[PDB]
């Protein structure tokens, strides 16, 4: 039984980065790759894994889902998630989510409680409303961090 | 861009991937990361993917079922299959990223052809590994 | 390979219990028309991503179909739509789901194939985008028919 | 849902898939139709798909890609793709539908697992081939 888990790829130089900046990220992928390998260890289910996994990638503000979401254009965020089982070949997604504080939680609810794979948008909301999924406003998910890259890449 | 993949104690495999998308993104823009195939994939029978990269050519090449394809069909292996789709099939496109990958037999792979990628896995009852960098 | 055209209208329990030959034939005759078009295109040497485009466009048009006009009811008595269009040469796509306010979703598609550095958009988003690009707004009751609407009054109770 | 796929003189594949989804369907739901891979794909090097059916199948299937690579990597002819993915592969999963295909060599194929699939094709400079039943 294994894991393995990314916080996204792209320009990551080190001239920019710090390491204690480095190490936080280091840091959060460890305690997240522990927490499921703890998991998987327990005898809990890949789907169990890789959705609590994701479900804390999202909390952490370092990586870009759910809390530390980008900024939109408009400085607002739209969050998209995605989830399937092997098992059953099973799969549920959300796109163009901001009300939702987990999209990977309202992917897994689409796949289990749906007969769909996809949903979008205010549907894919009011789908997780219905069935007791807290709505949030979007403005949880932003940070400083995020706002100041919105600047940087106006330019 | 964030994302999961694991094989349980039972042999299940699972993906999970989740996203902001990108910054100063327009509205109603989506990428791969909530496409089935594109950004996230899963089947007991292959591998379990997730992807992080330039959205539309993860989509164009359905990266994460291609993984699953070029192994169950090509008879590639995962580490084969993912340098072809990470480090010549997507860069063809114009196509930046990468993706974690654990097949049916427990082999794992964490390809990317940018600068970096946040990344980390361990085997149960072994210490993880992390990384940000290239080798 | 002869350059060669294929078009659906979709798949299901259709039966000949259900249709007369007269029936049928208007189902026959859009199909022939559309396909018609397509070879005659492809036969001048157009393009089989033009080819594709004006095809699902007619189908679109045409209310026989479950696409554009002539567009199945959702349960709140609207239209929501969905498109997508590939290239085989450049492998570039576009598509557009959710949309209500579009004519062609498969022009909409083509629209974001093109003029864009996306392959897939939503809602209003796509809508905008769309608009922007200066396609035309439109009421999504355009779409609507008496035979759809029979067949979503025929799937549900009233109250 | 309808769609068209085409090969042109150049040797070009391309594909196209339009729907409203289905009656009574609640807002949001987004079906295989706009996904590329699971209702439309096309590519030179093996074969232009536009599906119809069940959607939630056909996206966990990826029913449109699955064709191109069991012709690309798994070297099946259009036929044999068609009847692995249409006749075996989409029905143990509960999807019922069909799909248009034309490969690269101008080989076209028109699969339905259901009772009927309202469809047509012709060569260019030939009489159309329409059809509703099996
Ligand atoms: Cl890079
Ligand atoms: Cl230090
Ligand atoms: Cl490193
Ligand atoms: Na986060
Ligand atoms: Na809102
Ligand atoms: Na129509």
């Amino acid at each position: 039984a294994v894991i393995a888990i990314h916080g996204g790829a792209g320009a990551i130089s080190r001239a920019q980065m710090s390491l204690q900046q480095e190490l936080r990220y280091i840091e959060a992928l460890s305690a997240i790759v522990e927490t499921g390998q703890k998991m998987l260890e327990a005898g809990e289910s890949a789907l169990d894994v890789v959705t609590e996994a994701v479900r804390l990638l999202e909390e952490c503000p370092l990586f870009n889902a759910g809390i530390g979401a980008v900024f939109t254009r408009d400085e607002t965020h739209e969050l998209d998630a995605c989830v399937m089982d092997g098992n059953t070949l099973k799969a549920g997604a959300v796109a163009g989510v901001s009300h939702l504080r987990n999209p990977v939680l309202a992917a897994r609810l689409v796949m289990e409680q749906s007969p769909h794979v996809m949903m979008i948008g205010e549907g894919a909301e009011n789908f997780a409303f219905a069935r007791g999924m807290e709505r949030v406003s979007p403005e949880i998910f932003s940070t400083s961090l995020r706002y100041e890259q919105l600047l940087a890449a106006r330019k | 861009t964030v994302g999961a993949v694991a094989l349980d104690l039972d042999g299940n495999l699972a993906a999970a991937t989740s996203t902001g998308g990108w910054t100063n993104k327009l509205p109603g823009r989506v990428g791969d990361s909530p496409l089935v195939g594109a950004g996230c994939y899963a089947n007991n029978a292959s591998v379990a993917v997730s992807c992080t990269g330039t959205g539309e050519v993860f989509i164009r090449a359905l990266a994460a079922y291609d993984i699953a394809a070029l192994m169950d069909y090509g008879g590639l292996s995962l580490a084969e299959a993912c340098e072809r789709v990470v480090m010549e099939k997507l860069p063809a496109l114009g196509g930046s990223g990468g993706l974690i990958a654990i097949d049916h037999e427990g082999n794992v792979a964490l390809p990317f052809n940018t600068e970096g990628m946040y990344r980390a896995w361990g085997y149960a009852g072994d210490t993880p590994t992390t990384g940000i960098y290239r080798e």
